[PDB]
């Protein structure tokens, strides 16, 4: 897996470069957004389950049909794979936001997940649903704006990061 | 590649968890050293040239028998090669320094290079004395910071130990 | 257990290698967020009966049915146990504090608590109206530094996360 | 799924051999009990609506704290749903009789129930006070005979000990 | 897998229906012939050898060209490979016949098994022949018809289970 | 040892779970049966030492070539061995109709005997056609009750099929 | 494993001898009484988490030093698996109840399990407490004598079964 | 296709090695014993007809019961797929020899030989008194070479252990 | 896998004929020459580590963009890989002149190398070129015509196995 | 595993106690000399080549029946072994070094290192001087008095880090 | 020890078969062999002292380097240790001539000796060299016959390509 | 494992001694014999299962309670466990008669055949018996000495080689 540092150094070396100066000072503005990071990576994880919970219900509530017969939620056995499932993609969204690359997501959860999804009859509008929610929250969540959680930290813009954590998402979705 | 993040998030995916307080801390090392890390490899991404010179002449100064027909420097190609590979290696060394970790040297420079080494009849010896030669020139504060010199020499270290 | 030295230590044995740079980069993290984290784990040591009292008090006022005969807390020792293993969980939240990461909670608090809790009919929510409301109840910087209170909630957090 | 039929065949399956008199004296051991199990079963069917609405009566009787805000119960439509998961669970047990064996209850409303009732904030005392008062409720003769009753409350109470 | 009470419950599933009383009413009347079903069983697992063999010996004497060399029975190793899928075929078609559904024979036997003989070299063909020939027998010792075999039953109609194991092979037949 | 017991319990041993009410159904199916099985194994063991000479006195008679010097059965003590095996596998039959399963003859009289008979040069059309013999030497009621007759003869088949 | 009927037979088999009329009659009378076993198990069964957390709460309040740190069942870890392993002994004690012969249990649960123990450090006479509050809630569920629940069956003399969960669980209790 | 050349080729490539000389060494052995090897196999290949009759000759000399109806031979198509077999036995051991191995009856008539006459009703013994009569019947120098001798009756030995 | 007595085998079994003169003829041909393919073999394989050498490092001159970023031999760890797939070649064709047959070859290491190396991004013109480096330096070695390194043999014509060398990497490109 | 800060939890959770102050002052001790333990690690991992090659030198030197027939360093696979040995233990006591606690080593290396050295009959007194001898060099890196290869740090007081490497090694000398 | 009779014995014992054919006609290749190369290994072993010093000669001729300080042989000691592996060397190519395969110089000289030569800083070219010296230097039939000269040159090209 | 020449070179080799003149003529010795050694083997191998139903018929014969209820001969599966034991006794037997040295057999047959004997209760006096009898039966073969069957060989003197078959028999039988 790479992260932000390690997508740099992999794009200079495709060019046999040292790193340059441009590449060095946006990894310095990495670092120096840091803190920044790491606190939206703790509103991610300390309302992971909340997080996860929401979307699938949000998901189910927008479709109902998921949780009638023959539907993909029904069967708290495909409740609980579902829940699963997009706890791990929150996971891995996280691991990318940490990360500050999407490499890990992409290797880890999204490779041949659009193949799983069609082979096990997973709906992809209703997966794109949930992980949209679950961008939404993670969303607001990083902009300290969620209505049902105010994580104390100290004030400043993380829009950079809510847009990394979206990217992520639409990743996720568009993978699908 | 091996680095600082990379390695808690990949205990934390064969742990199947989300990050928690110690994965933060360690990117929070990350973000402490980075200063030191990066200005090392700014400085090598600067004065690289000179340095992989500087390191190549050691190595054939302290083994003139690569000049030898049959031996590694037998020609100005492969002496110009033997640089080439310096410059490599250097060049992954300032990408462990920009990445924090031994992740691209490990996957890039170390893996197989024994193989290669022995395949090709290139001592390591050589790549050791051109490196302990740049490991050893290097000046504090004339060249770098005393901590960006730990990260540079630590990377250097860590390349001879693969080849030692 | 499970700390920032226990996982990039564990990484460098599974891989086999000496501690790196990333290694030490990670520990130098440990160093610097000790700081706010042992601040956290001190004051929650200093003055862990009101909390704990507190956290047990809002459980059971959140949920009077507890009181109920057939409940969990349906008598003086089952409340008192619930009191004691509030306290339990805020010791191995010191304890997360003081290590730097779940280690301590995940491996004497969270890991088969659920089986626990199941066979012995105690509600988790019951847990976790305990740790919501000892979460909420922090106050900066009257009980302790914004970042002893990012390590305390998230430690909190990391609590109701294993329990919902 | 499981039942007798399932069971035996599979395990002769994992043996690789033909089904020898042991499968077909399991197979009598199902047709002895159909009576029994498809009574209780057809009396479920036919008295569903009012087991359920009793059951889930009892429930919120036995647990008003559902009602209050950001508990399970909060709303008509959660309560509506509770109702719907008791008739579920009473669905999967009237089909676990028709089957002779607790395979539809495994497969469709206990395996990864605690995962998910964990996600919800459902308390499993709730369903197993439901799942109680349909057992206890349950009278000889005048709803099932006694083999249809210890069909009856056999599923019940591998509900109840699923969700305890 | 699934039998005829659980394939009774997961068509009930589909619709989210209690087992209605003509469902209950079949199984019924499945339960009422358990022992007609029963001493199908026991008639083809007691002749399972005799059924395996004459059927490959039938395929065989009637395609002359699978002992021919290149012929997919020449070998012994291939005969024997042979005789065990015709052995593992007729144990998966007594399966599906004491369990009243073909849920087993098809999951466990028949899926990937035509992808599998192609795969193989595996003659489509001479396999269908076999299974017939194993159709026939197994129906003939169902109803007690056997030339040189007779089973002592109680006297009975047994059309219906003979119907069933002829379905069953005829499941084989055309996923092959 | 296979019998409907057994496999029943190691089916939910080997899922981890308590006997459910499959298990139970396949124990009331053994209990059904028992009395058939049972009446055949009465048979067996009370006129076993007949049934045995007739066997074997059939296995002669079809297979005079086995008196032949080399061939197995060409000394008074391979014949008496001849009896004594067959004797051997009644009582098997005798125990798999105890047990109601092909457990006994499974790990008694099956496993390994393609190899003991291959070595010894002892030809399974032999122990076929006295188990043949047997088979079709068996009358209802003259000897034993429709139903124990089914059991016996399922016995003697299982054997048989062993056997080829 | 071995069930009643097949250890009459290894009995039997001893001494190269058919099935006697006496075990014959002892197995016939293992029938008759296997309602009332089937019942037996059926009661232990349906009050297993009952029984199990009720001896482990026993064991834990008659000795609070293991819920004491250094003590095995302090730990929500070490506590669950005292959960685990007294389910698994009243589930092979269970299994020897149904199959009337404790072969299972000894072979799959308490061999090995006394030096099990010994290598963790699980004290032997604590899990010889839970066990023996096992044996006693057992053996009252299946006399139908359990203060807290009643399981109806038509009236009759259980006190063998019970003497044979007894014997079960004092098996239990010498193996460790 | 067992031989000295496939043998010592697959431990090398098991052990990922290029011929060594112990490899050479064996092909060195396999280019001793062609000689005999081969002319045995040639005069196989040149008298086999009269050598396959012969021992089917002997084979139903031997047991004149596989003529009797239910057995095999009792047809002459039977008796003729005898000799078929004989001859296919007999051009596996043809090919045996030319290999200097076991490969082609390994893979072609000993693999899976005895579950085909165990279903078909094949006494091994039949095809064990051919091949001893095949192999008895055989004189030195008067059909073959002492070592050509040798490697023939190694051959028909080799296929009588599998039958035995 | 097969060696030239195998194949002649195999192919003897497909027309269920014993080993014909001719075909006997042919392999005491092979026989006789034995010692000569013994002598080539041991050419190869005492000079295994100088061909793979030098035919990777020709391949590296001739193309210099493997050497370049981006390019196959590029990062040690893929010029190892390169150099170990050489060996590898060389080796299963050491076993392919060894045996007299290519079965060895194609079985173990064509077998799919195509499609790996395209699903690898290695290129299959540098491999080819890799390939023919190897077989020209490997016959020269067979012809003792090296002219850095010869090796004593008795005088004689080693043509036929040079050509079977040739042919087994010529059976190694064209599975490329 | 633990490390320094887990020993402490680890210690008073025996006591069912929260981390004491002077428990959270020795951690702050640690931790404010937290910078000195990193440059030791690195002064060990930096030289760790020529620590276990110096070490297994000397001991071969002053034990020279180890290269002997029948010594344990005779046979380079042996040498090798006992180069990787030495590296292991070097490893596992620099990460005891990293960690602060010797669980890592105890728990990793050194549990049944004795028993393995004394079944494969490894010289438990040889080991221990090449263990003496990594331990004299290694607490000379620390201390930066190795007198062919000086590490630039800053001047103080590492004789705590020097004196815990030296328990380390001491704690591996004991083991075997 | 990898030799022929190890190789096809340990191939018969993973395939669970006697000797065959195939592993009779390997040993006959070492018995043909044998000539050759225990001529080899007596003249080795008779000559092995001049031979050693001579290859030493050699590597240190070709290789003046290696007596620089901190270099492998810039002692005495370590010059003599040079000789010492080389006659090691030559002593395992005797036991490989001895016993036909190069079983003992891979388990005794080659396996590690990567490890061990990249710690103590020894060049594989100094080995190569040496024993590249031993093998152009000999001579046919001066100093063995032409087999025996094959088989040597042999085990030392097996020996250099260990080491390249 | 060793043979006859790796077991000279191992004694070689702990004197770090060059195979002397004395151990190369025994090796000369060996080779010259090595015709009468295939002989033997093939002897052997060619009356394997003779030799292995010999032995445990023989061994069964002498005494009877191996096969009465109890015995270790008694059920068919022991009685093939026994027979196939007697067939890798024997093929480690002939290994070692192959190899001309007992590591073979010592490293893969007897290295813990007592202890497993033990364990299982397999009787040593009879074991060795059939080993004995085995040996007997090998003895001839070896010599040409069986009554019933002959092998043609030519006139010579193989009392050596019996004399090694005996020497690898009572090394089995003083193993176990």
């Amino acid at each position: 897996m790479l992260d932000a540092f390690s997508r740099v150094v992999v794009n200079s070396d495709s060019k046999a470069a040292y790193v340059s100066g441009s590449d060095l000072q946006a990894l310095k503005t990495f670092i120096a957004d840091g803190n920044k990071r790491l606190d939206a990576v703790n509103s991610i994880v300390s309302n992971a389950s909340c997080i996860v919970s929401d979307a699938v219900s949000g998901m189910i509530c927008e479709n109902p049909g998921l949780i009638a017969p023959g539907g993909n939620c029904y069967t708290n056995r495909r409740m609980a794979a579902c829940l699963r499932d997009g706890e791990i993609i929150l996971r891995y969204t996280s691991y990318a936001l940490l990360a500050g690359d999407s490499s890990v997501l992409e290797d880890r959860c999204l490779n041949g997940l659009k193949e799983t999804y069609i082979a096990l009859g997973v709906p992809t509008n209703s997966t794109a649903r949930a992980v949209s929610i679950m961008k939404s929250s993670a969303v607001a969540f990083i902009s300290n704006t969620a209505p049902q959680r105010k994580m104390a930290t100290a004030a400043g813009d993380c829009s950079a990061l809510s847009s990394e954590v979206a990217s992520y998402c639409d990743k996720v979705s568009a993978a699908i | 590649m091996k680095s600082v993040i990379t390695t808690t998030i990949s205990a934390a995916d064969a742990a199947g968890r989300f990050p928690s307080s110690s994965d933060l801390e360690s990117v929070q090392g990350n973000i402490q050293r980075a200063a030191s890390r990066l200005e090392a490899a700014e400085k090598l991404a600067g004065n690289h040239e000179a340095v992989v010179k500087e390191a190549g002449d050691a190595c054939f100064a302290k083994y003139p028998y690569l000049k030898n027909p049959g031996e590694a420097g037998d020609s100005q190609e492969k002496i110009n090669k033997c640089y080439r590979d310096i410059d490599h290696y250097m060049r992954l060394i300032n990408y462990s320094l920009v990445v924090g970790g031994t992740g691209p040297l490990d996957e890039w420079g170390i893996a197989g290079a024994r193989e290669v080494y022995r395949a090709l009849n290139l001592p390591g010896s050589s790549y050791i004395a051109a490196f302990v030669f740049t490991r050893d020139r290097l000046c504090v504060p004339r060249d770098m910071s005393a901590q960006a010199a730990v990260e540079f020499s630590g990377a250097l270290d860590y390349v001879i130990n693969s080849l030692c």
